[PDB]
């Protein structure tokens, strides 16, 4: 389940093992700083659906 | 690209850092020249510090740098410590120890709080040294370990003479500058700064009638000259002779 | 693995245990060097000592 | 016994003669350890942990040379001189006899 730390671990892992993977979600780590510095990295993950490994 | 930096101040009361003000507008750096290659230095120089954390981890060596700049007043030493902050995004935390209210205590627990990616400027740092109030002090709590990551510290001051060569020394000050009056080429340069625009003859001649004129010329004298003829460049540079 | 370690220090005022400052970079144990086999003997005790209660 | 599980505590003093005896006890300090000024492997070690990767001759010669010109040599005044010739082996090493 999503409650459990393994999903993004999990998640991670998956689209580390399949580089190539078609379908795909977007999550977005954004924090803005104090004295106005923004850090932004984009980590892609598997789209819902279903995929093969 | 629709976000615009901005530069905080942070000032400190009792024993804690508080946001004072509002988020200020950074001033361009090209906009304050103090030499011709001092901003250069002391920006690879910091460049150089900031972009190599894992050489200081590795060899067990504390991630501090100090920096000091003294000169004649006016010549422009906040201005480009703000300058710098604005361009490397960190925040400055400007802390008057020339004041009695902090104490050595206090001094060293407002300099081991400092929030992380930001600069502290103590300036008037004449003062305590020459004399809550301590010379010893201060240098004593610098060096303690107290500290967070990169710890960057910049001194001000007047006159050199006052201080001793002890402050001066690996894990503290580091790479001090001295802050001059305008020369030839910081005067042309402010010149086409202000005026967006002109003869470089111009700029030239206007330089050195200047520095025929006064020697000592401060760029805050220019600046308040500067000021009286704005939007007016041949008026003020048929207004040199009338400075002499 | 993207995880990195850091050391709190924890300062004491009136009678209570205060966290001082950030959390701070581990400094490896090679960095430091006292003496030929100083370090492993006290590494060795404390390991020892933890990892008997 | 007021205390927690595993508590483990550090003593740390320049001298040991102003204390007494008493102190070092089961229940109390059990393992002391004196530290002492850099020896020739420890001086090739903070050498190569400095600078990675050099002659191995040249560390032992300059720990050699430290070790001639200074008896009570302390680690901190290592770090220090090292920080002066920052990425300067061989400059360090020219100017150990400026120490004396
Ligand atoms: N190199 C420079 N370029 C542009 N303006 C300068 C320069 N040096 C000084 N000034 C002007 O002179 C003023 C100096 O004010 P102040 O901050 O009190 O002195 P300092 O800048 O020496 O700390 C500033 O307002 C600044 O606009």
């Amino acid at each position: 389940p999503a409650r459990d730390r393994s999903y993004a671990w999990l998640l991670s892992w998956l689209t580390r093992h399949s580089t190539r993977t078609q379908h795909l979600s977007v999550e977005t780590s954004y924090l803005q700083h104090e004295s106005g510095r923004i850090s932004t990295k984009f980590e892609f993950i598997p789209s819902p659906g279903n995929h093969f490994i | 690209q629709q976000e615009e930096g901005k530069t905080v101040m942070y000032t400190a009361v009792g024993s804690e850092w508080r946001t004072f003000g509002y988020p200020r507008r950074r001033r361009p750096l090209d906009s304050v020249v103090l030499q011709q290659g001092l901003a250069d230095r002391i920006v690879k120089d910091i460049r150089e510090f900031i972009d190599n954390p894992k050489w200081y981890i590795d060899r067990g060596i504390p991630y501090r740098r100090g920096y000091l700049l003294y000169g004649p007043p006016g010549c422009g030493k906040s201005s480009f410590i703000t300058a710098l902050a604005g361009e490397l995004e960190h925040s400055i935390c400007l802390l008057s120890l020339t004041d009695s209210s902090l104490s050595d205590d206090r001094l060293n627990h407002l300099l081991s709080v400092a929030p992380q990616q930001s600069l502290v400027l103590l300036e008037d740092v004449d003062a305590a040294f020459l004399s809550r109030l301590t010379f010893s002090g201060l240098l004593n709590a610098l060096d303690g370990v107290a500290s967070t990551e990169a710890r960057i510290v910049f001194m001000t001051t007047n006159y050199i003479d006052r201080l001793d060569p002890a402050l001066i020394r690996p894990g503290r000050v580091d790479l001090k500058e001295y802050v001059g009056y305008c020369s030839h080429w910081q005067l042309t340069q402010m010149f086409q700064r202000f005026y967006p625009g002109q003869a470089p003859s111009l700029a030239e001649n206007f330089a050195e009638h200047v520095l025929k004129a006064t020697s000592e010329i401060s760029p805050a004298q220019v600046q308040g000259y500067f000021m009286l003829y704005k939007n007016d460049p041949m008026g003020a540079v048929h207004n040199i002779e009338s400075l002499r």
